[PDB]
């Protein structure tokens, strides 16, 4: 057939892999860290999506921001995102990443990671329960599952 | 020649998986990154299990100086070496040589 | 002496020598939003919600301190249920937070496993919380006056229900930890504190009562209908961190003493004063009544005034004592609210508890204090 | 009352010695964490099989803010103003005028879903049952932007959702 | 159920066992159907080059019986 | 047919190592209330092939090293020398006959040392550097231990050939006469290989791998999980020995094998079981702990033989 | 024996799902293979079921339809595809169907 057919394939099987293998990074600085640890707990149990507890910045696919990103705490953030290894997707948890939240108009809040990071998924709610956190997760899973890096390189 | 064929394939093998695995990822051609006081108790334990390390040399000959037949001797060596030994350990422990609380 | 900046929400700029740690700095701020100065341009009602945002795994009992404070202002009192279900949630909420408290700590110490189990459970208190408010942790339930809501009809069948069933799960949590050597030296003879100086630094809770301090706000200074329920405040002997995991631990066992009670001596009636310069009316009597109207006007738009004045109101929260210091200007608006998180003066006797102790020990230690940033910083 | 969790002093009588000298050297009480951990793996795991298995909720769950009609298509927004007054995180916009008819209704009612805190105050506060917190728990986006619902989206939302939100309402209404 | 993490520890039974029998099964392929002659002392190896030599071919597992005499 | 050999060796025991990953994540979420990987294929059977891709075509890491040639020599010294400990060990055959097996497989684990040391001096961070020198410090003082309590249970045996001790145990296991130096013998190749209560490299809040990530750091990963098993096959055969019976080769694998996964599975029972020392409580549960009672029993066995007439043959 | 029923529970699954076939649809596509009372289908092919013995939290579950409002749904299963009938029953809001 043709070659875009071809490297249409290669590109599913690393989609799927990346997908299957998410290893998130949690920044977890406020309350929603709580919803986030409940998506871990037996109910749930995110590990059995391929998605495991905790791993170390250098070894980590998504950064999942879960709290209120203050003055003080952002460039910390940066750093974190900087060192970590490519492909990255970053997760925004809760109305305080969003937007600030319950602390938009505060003098210390940084109102949105997305100020200071790009972000892929952002996630409503004030917490949002597990299971929207779960949801949230699985839609990043379809947006890698569209990915076409292989099909944009061909047509270069 | 068995021996040096098996250890040539092992560690060839893993020659080639950490070559391609420094190179496998260097394709995506990714955008560009564009980014002790000395303790002397570790060297204490370091010391202490090298002459104890050469203690044991002195040991591993044990499982055939039991065949001997001036058994009584060999006996009689074989548990003042370890006793000596122990005492090696005796010495270190009340010394404050194995404590870690500077 | 070795200088790390342990950084990230806490920074810890620690002075080693070798293994030993002879300064400990804690930097915080990391999680300051300026709570108290927000406070300022909300009425009464709309700075409810921020007090379940300050010790985030203990919202209604925190919920509880402002209400006390501003009903004190108020000169008002809640309903006799009100008050029920108000000990109740309090004691739903010390599970939570010594689960949390526990298993976390006994996490960073390696084990892994009773984190698992116990939140399971806190999935289960937290359909409670769901079921009373809508909102599975910030539910803004208690509020000056009672509470929003009643209970909905077979929430206290399922609350017995899991009270029977509690008990057994922190046996198989002790089976693990309690008697465990490797846990035990992880914890004995760590973080000692004296009685005299745990009162002069200002700690508050199991700190004390670890260190042998017979002291529980429940049974000193009452609040609700805390003076009606039989329960034991365990004291520690030792003062260490085995002590305090023990006094969390059997502080668990107390709060099922204290719901087994409050499930069968709930009272009827109301459930928030039955004021409607207070407390808003019912939305079918909203309705059909003029008054009922007006006054459903005004305290969603203006809220209703407090007259002015000062007080330090403080409850026992699970983390130790929790307060507020609320100012009144005779307005709708508090004029300053300054919070008193436990969590500050614990975290400041890091430095002290951490002398002679090793680089591990510290987690430890961070452990045993219970540490929250959401009200250390505020 | 208090009472004493470590103040028990151990038995120094010879059988009570060598019994501690057996779980020292024998490893009796690290066995028995073995045997705790050994039940669990014969139990049945409580995790649910999403997106195929829900968590439980209740009617009074507090999830995406919708708008709501009458039972005749009118809409039941009279523009108050008492939504934007009590909403503690400042998250709603309105501007009202007389319609066309010379009703009193919305020309803008805009939520900004990353400044609410989902607390429920606005449909506590309105008094024509306008504006209330549906059941829906599902409505991640990928830009910032969707998530600023202006009146056309929580129209569209009450459109949706009328079929749940009307018997949640029926389910809870005699509390509230 | 616990059972379903049997399939997992089935593969790491048949990935272990391999090694024992390929083993097993290639030194009686290489020595006429017989275990692998072990020599750890030199008298050991002198009677298999001894065997090396009466076997007429060049190999160690080739065995003469009562026919070569006489 | 010796190269097709090798390859029966190597293949199978990286596989092994491919779905270990699996079973631990399995078998740690059914004693944590959880199900484990059960997405990825059915009941997880495509996990571990998921991880190995998604690591494999990940960015590299390497930040500037002092001695970029020593941060290749790692990895490649300890996976060398992971599957070079696989040779000599009879199963029922082994595909190196040595007449001093056991020293050899004790003098290769000796020199998998390096592969932390080089691993901390190439990362260019001395705090890492503190992390691989007291990860060097355990691994070594807990080889005293190996060495004299394997030195015990040969002179019961009466050589250092792996393949004798099969005969050894052909009326009883080992464990019975041995089983105080197998308690110690178990826990000491938790912490000679680096796993929990003894994994303070893992110490997040309290490695010498951080530097890598991706790539190298699979490789590394291997040769860990690979000696997991390899320390559990020898304790099979050293405690546990297996009945021989040359005319059915096949039934000593099966059982011989059975043995060596249900150790491999106690790893991981372990972890799920315990919380972690600290460094200096793992350093006084050797020098003053064991190392006090393997003394006292090497001198035991040493003359037990002697004052019993049971003293082993040397051939 | 009860260890006898337990194997035969684990093919009635085989049977109850409507050969090999209908078996490994739902295990590829749900993880799931156990067989339930149907409560109901959907205008959009979702099929709702029960199983009372089960414990709370999986004593209800859904089998999306393989297409939905045009789109490909054989693989990619979505939450938000249950309409708000039955998002009620689905996530124990009410106990009427
Ligand atoms: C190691 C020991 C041998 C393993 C045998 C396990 C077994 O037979 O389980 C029966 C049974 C498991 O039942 P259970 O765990 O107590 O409770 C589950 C419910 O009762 C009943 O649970 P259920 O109603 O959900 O049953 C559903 C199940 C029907 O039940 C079974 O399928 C169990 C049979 C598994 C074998 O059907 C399935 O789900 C099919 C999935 C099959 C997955 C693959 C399992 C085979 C692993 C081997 C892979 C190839 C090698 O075992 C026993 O209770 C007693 C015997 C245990 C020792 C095994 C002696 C033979
Ligand atoms: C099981 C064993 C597991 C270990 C083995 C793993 C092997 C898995 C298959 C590898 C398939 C190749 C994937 C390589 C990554 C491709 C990629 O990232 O695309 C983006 C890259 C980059 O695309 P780009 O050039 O358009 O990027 C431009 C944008 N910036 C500037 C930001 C970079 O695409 C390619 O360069 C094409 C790679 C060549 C195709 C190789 C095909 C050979 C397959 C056999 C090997
Ligand atoms: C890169 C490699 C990194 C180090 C790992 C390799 C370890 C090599 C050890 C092999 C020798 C051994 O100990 O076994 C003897 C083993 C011990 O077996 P044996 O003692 O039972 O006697 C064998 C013969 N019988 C039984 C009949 C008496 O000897 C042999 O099996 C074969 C004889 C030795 C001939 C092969 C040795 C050639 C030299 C290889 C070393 C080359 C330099 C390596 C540089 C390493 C740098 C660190
Ligand atoms: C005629 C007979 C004459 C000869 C008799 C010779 C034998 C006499 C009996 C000797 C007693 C046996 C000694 C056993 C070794 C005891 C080690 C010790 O000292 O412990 C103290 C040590 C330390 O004890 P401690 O921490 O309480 O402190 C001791 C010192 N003081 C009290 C002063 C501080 O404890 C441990 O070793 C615990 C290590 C952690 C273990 C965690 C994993 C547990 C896994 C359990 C499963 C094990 C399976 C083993 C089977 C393997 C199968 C292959
Ligand atoms: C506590 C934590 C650590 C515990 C480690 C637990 C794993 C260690 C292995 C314990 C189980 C013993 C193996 C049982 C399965 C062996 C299957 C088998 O080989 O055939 C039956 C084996 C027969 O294999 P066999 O070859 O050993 O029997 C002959 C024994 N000799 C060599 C002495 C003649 O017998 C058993 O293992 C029965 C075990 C019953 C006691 C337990
Ligand atoms: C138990 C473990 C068995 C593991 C091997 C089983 C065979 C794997 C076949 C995988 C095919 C995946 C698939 O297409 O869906 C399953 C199929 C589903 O059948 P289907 O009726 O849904 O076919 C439609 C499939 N699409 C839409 C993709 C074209 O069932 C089979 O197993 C057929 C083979
Ligand atoms: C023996 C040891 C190996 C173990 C093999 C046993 C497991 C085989 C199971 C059968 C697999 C067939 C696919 C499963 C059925 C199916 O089609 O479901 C689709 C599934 C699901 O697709 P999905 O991810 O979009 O759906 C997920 C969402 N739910 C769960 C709701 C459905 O996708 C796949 O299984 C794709 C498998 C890709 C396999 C890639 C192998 C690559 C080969 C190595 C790399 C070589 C280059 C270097
Ligand atoms: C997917 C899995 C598919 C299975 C096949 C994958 C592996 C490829 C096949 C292995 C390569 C074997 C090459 C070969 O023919 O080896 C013959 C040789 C025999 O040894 P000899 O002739 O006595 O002397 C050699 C001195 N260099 O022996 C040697 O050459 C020594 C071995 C050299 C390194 C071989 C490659 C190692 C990596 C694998
Ligand atoms: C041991 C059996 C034994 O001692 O019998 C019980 C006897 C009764 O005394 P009781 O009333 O129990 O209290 C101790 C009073 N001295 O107890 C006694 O009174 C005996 C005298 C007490 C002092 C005996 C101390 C002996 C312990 C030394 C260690 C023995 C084990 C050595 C081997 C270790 C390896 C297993
Ligand atoms: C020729 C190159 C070699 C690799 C061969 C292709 C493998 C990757 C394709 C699957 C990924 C995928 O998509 O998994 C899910 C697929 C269906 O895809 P979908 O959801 O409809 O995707 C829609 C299109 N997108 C992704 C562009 C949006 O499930 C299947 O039915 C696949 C199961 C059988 C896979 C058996 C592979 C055997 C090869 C083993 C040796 C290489
Ligand atoms: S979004 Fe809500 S739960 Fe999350 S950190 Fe902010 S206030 Fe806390
Ligand atoms: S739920 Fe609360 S935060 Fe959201 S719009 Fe209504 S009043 Fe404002
Ligand atoms: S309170 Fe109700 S009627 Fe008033 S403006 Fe808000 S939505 Fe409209």
């Amino acid at each position: 057939s043709r070659g875009e057919y071809v490297v249409a394939k290669l590109d599913d099987l690393i989609n799927w892999a990346r997908r299957s293998s998410l290893w998130p990074m949690t920044f977890g600085l406020a309350c929603c860290a709580v919803e986030m640890m409940h998506m871990a707990a037996p109910r749930y149990d995110m590990d059995r999506f391929g998605v495991v507890f905790r791993a170390s910045p250098r070894q980590s696919d998504v950064m999942i921001v879960a709290g209120t990103l203050t003055n003080k705490m952002a460039p910390a953030l940066r750093k974190v995102y900087d060192q970590m290894p490519e492909p990255r997707y970053v997760v925004s948890m809760g109305s305080c990443a969003n937007g600030g939240g319950y602390y938009h108009y505060s003098y210390s809040v940084v109102r949105g990671c997305d100020r200071i990071v790009p972000v892929d998924i952002y996630v409503p709610g004030c917490p949002p329960t597990a299971e929207a956190l779960l949801y949230g997760i699985l839609q990043l899973q379809k947006k890698i599952k569209r990915e076409k890096r292989l099909r944009i390189w061909y047509r270069r | 020649m068995n021996l040096m064929l098996a250890l040539l394939t092992n560690f060839t093998l893993a020659t080639l998986l950490v070559i391609i695995a420094f190179w496998l990822p260097q394709l995506n051609v990714y955008s560009e990154k564009t980014s002790l006081p000395f303790s002397m108790k570790f060297f204490l334990v370091a010391i202490t299990f090298l002459l104890f390390d050469l203690e044991i040399a002195l040991l591993l000959p044990l499982p055939w100086a039991s065949q001997t037949a001036n058994l009584n001797t060999m006996l009689t060596m074989a548990l003042f070496l370890i006793i000596l030994l122990a005492v090696s350990l005796a010495y270190e422990w009340t010394q404050k040589g194995l404590e870690w609380t500077e | 002496n070795l200088t790390l900046n342990f950084g990230p929400v806490l920074r810890l700029v620690m002075e080693l020598s070798g293994e030993m740690v002879r300064k400990c700095d804690p930097h915080i701020g990391l999680l300051h939003r300026g709570t108290e100065k927000l406070i300022e341009y909300k009425t009464y009602l709309q700075a409810l919600p921020y007090f379940d945002r300050l010790d985030y795994v203990s919202m209604m009992c925190n919920e509880q301190a402002y209400s006390l404070a501003v009903e004190k202002l108020l000169n008002i009192r809640p309903p006799p249920r009100a008050q029920w279900i108000r000990v109740l949630f309090g004691e739903i909420t010390r599970l939570l937070n010594h689960i949390m408290a526990v298993t976390t700590h006994a996490l960073d110490i390696g084990a892994m496993t009773p984190f698992f189990w116990m939140f399971e459970e806190r999935e289960k208190m937290f359909e409670f919380y769901e079921r009373v408010s809508g909102a599975r942790m910030h539910a803004a339930y208690v509020r000056p006056g009672g509470v929003h809501q009643d209970l909905p009809l077979g929430l206290m069948d399922d609350i017995y229900e899991f009270s029977k069933n509690f008990s057994l799960r922190i046996d198989e949590l002790e089976e693990m930890l309690t008697n465990n050597r490797i846990w035990r030296n992880r914890t004995v003879d760590i973080g000692i504190v004296t009685a005299e100086d745990a009162l002069n630094y200002g700690f508050s809770g199991v700190m004390l009562r670890g260190s042998g301090i017979q002291w529980d706000l429940r049974k000193t200074q009452p609040y609700d209908v805390y003076d009606q329920v039989e329960f034991d405040v365990p004291i520690g002997s030792r003062g260490d961190c085995y002590d305090r995991y023990l006094c969390r631990v059997e502080e668990m066992r107390q709060s099922i003493r204290i719901i087994s009670q409050c499930l069968n001596k709930m009272p009827p009636g109301e459930i928030k004063v039955d004021d409607a310069k207070v407390s808003p009316p019912k939305r079918a009597e909203m309705k059909t009544s003029m008054e009922s109207l007006i006054h459903h006007f005004k305290l969603y738009t203006e809220g209703y005034q407090v007259p002015p004045g000062a007080t330090y109101t403080a409850i026992e929260a699970p983390k130790g004592e929790f307060g507020v210091y609320l100012v009144s200007d005779g307005s709708s608006r508090p004029y300053r609210c300054k919070i008193k998180a436990p969590g500050f003066a614990h975290l400041a006797g890091l430095d002290k508890m951490s002398k002679g102790h090793m680089l591990a020990d510290v987690v430890a230690i961070i452990g045993t204090q219970d540490i929250v940033f959401g009200e250390v910083d505020r | 009352t208090y009472k004493y969790v470590n103040l028990r002093e151990p038995s120094m009588d010879m059988k009570s010695v060598t019994d501690r000298a057996a779980q020292t050297l024998l490893w009796t009480e690290l066995i028995r964490g073995l045997g705790m951990t050994l039940s669990y793996l014969f139990r049945e795991p409580a995790t649910i099989n999403y997106p195929f298995e829900k968590g439980p909720l209740s009617p009074r769950f507090r999830g995406e803010h919708a708008l709501r009609r009458y039972p005749s298509g009118e809409e039941r927004c009279i523009a108050c103003k008492l939504c934007e007054a009590v909403c503690p995180a400042q998250a709603i916009t309105i501007e009202a005028e007389p319609r066309a008819d010379g009703s009193r209704r919305t020309t803008r009612y805009d939520i900004d879903m990353t400044k609410c805190i989902y607390c429920g105050f606005c449909q506590e506060a309105c008094p024509v049952d306008a504006i209330v917190e549906g059941p829906n728990f599902e409505f991640s986006t990928e830009t910032h932007e969707e998530l600023l619902y202006n009146k056309e989206k929580l129209l569209n939302n009450g459109d949706k959702w009328e079929a749940e939100i009307a018997a949640n309402i029926q389910a809870d209404y005699l509390y509230r | 159920m616990w059972f379903e993490v049997l399939p997992g520890i089935a593969v790491m039974g048949v990935c272990l066992f391999i090694p024992g029998m390929a083993t097993a099964r290639i030194h009686r392929f290489s020595n006429g159907g017989k275990e692998k002659r072990v020599a750890h002392y030199p008298y050991q190896w002198y009677l298999m080059e001894r065997d090396r030599r009466v076997s007429g071919v060049n190999r160690s597992y080739v065995s003469k019986g009562l026919e070569n005499i006489d | 047919m010796f190269m097709i050999n090798i390859l029966m060796l190597i293949i199978p025991i990286l596989l092994a190592v491919a779905f270990l990953t699996l079973v631990e994540r399995k078998v740690l979420g059914y004693m944590q209330l959880r199900k484990g990987p059960n997405v990825v294929g059915p009941y997880g059977l495509l996990q571990p092939i998921a991880d190995a891709i998604k690591l494999f075509i990940k960015e590299p890491l390497r930040p500037a090293t002092s001695s970029a040639s020593m941060f290749i020599l790692a990895p490649i010294m300890a996976l060398g020398l992971a599957l070079t400990m696989w040779i000599p060990l009879p199963m029922p055959y082994p595909l190196i006959n040595m007449n001093l097996g056991v020293l050899f497989m004790l003098a290769m684990s000796s020199l998998a040392v390096y592969s932390i040391l080089w691993s901390g001096w190439a990362s260019n961070s001395k705090y890492a550097l503190i992390g691989a020198l007291r990860a060097v410090a355990q691994t070594i003082s807990y080889e005293v231990t190996l060495a004299i309590i394997l030195l015990s249970v040969l002179l019961m045996s009466g050589s250092f050939t792996l393949s004798t001790l099969i005969t050894t145990q052909e009326q009883m296991w080992l464990i019975l006469p041995a089983w105080p130096l197998a308690m110690m013998w178990f826990i000491s190749t938790l912490a000679e290989t680096n796993r929990a209560p003894f994994d303070l490299t893992e110490g997040e809040s309290e490695g010498f791998n951080v530097e890598y990530a991706a790539g190298p750091f699979a490789l590394f990963f291997m040769a860990e999980y690979a000696n997991i098993i390899m320390m559990n096959i020898f304790t099979a055969i050293l405690f546990l020995g297996t009945s021989h019976n040359p005319h059915m080769p096949e039934l000593y694998t099966i059982n011989f094998t059975i043995k060596s996964l249900l150790l491999t599975m106690s790893f991981l029972w372990i972890r799920a079981s315990y919380p972690r020392f600290r460094y200096d409580q793992l350093m006084h549960l050797l020098w003053k702990n064991f190392l006090p009672l393997t003394l006292a029993l090497c001198m035991w066995h040493v003359s037990l033989p002697i004052l019993t007439s049971g003293i082993p043959p040397q051939t | 024996m009860e260890l006898l029923q337990v194997l035969k529970r684990g093919l009635q699954q085989v049977s109850g799902h409507g050969g090999l076939r209908g078996y490994l649809r739902v295990l590829f596509r749900a993880n799931d293979v156990r067989v339930g009372t149907l409560v109901g289908e959907d205008k959009y092919g979702n099929k709702y079921y029960e199983d009372n013995k089960q414990f709370f939290g999986r004593h209800r579950w859904v089998i999306y339809t393989t297409e939905m409002n045009g789109k490909n749904t054989f693989w990619d299963v979505d939450g938000s595809m249950v309409p708000p009938e039955w998002h009620r029953w689905l996530h124990c809001m009410t106990d009427d169907p």
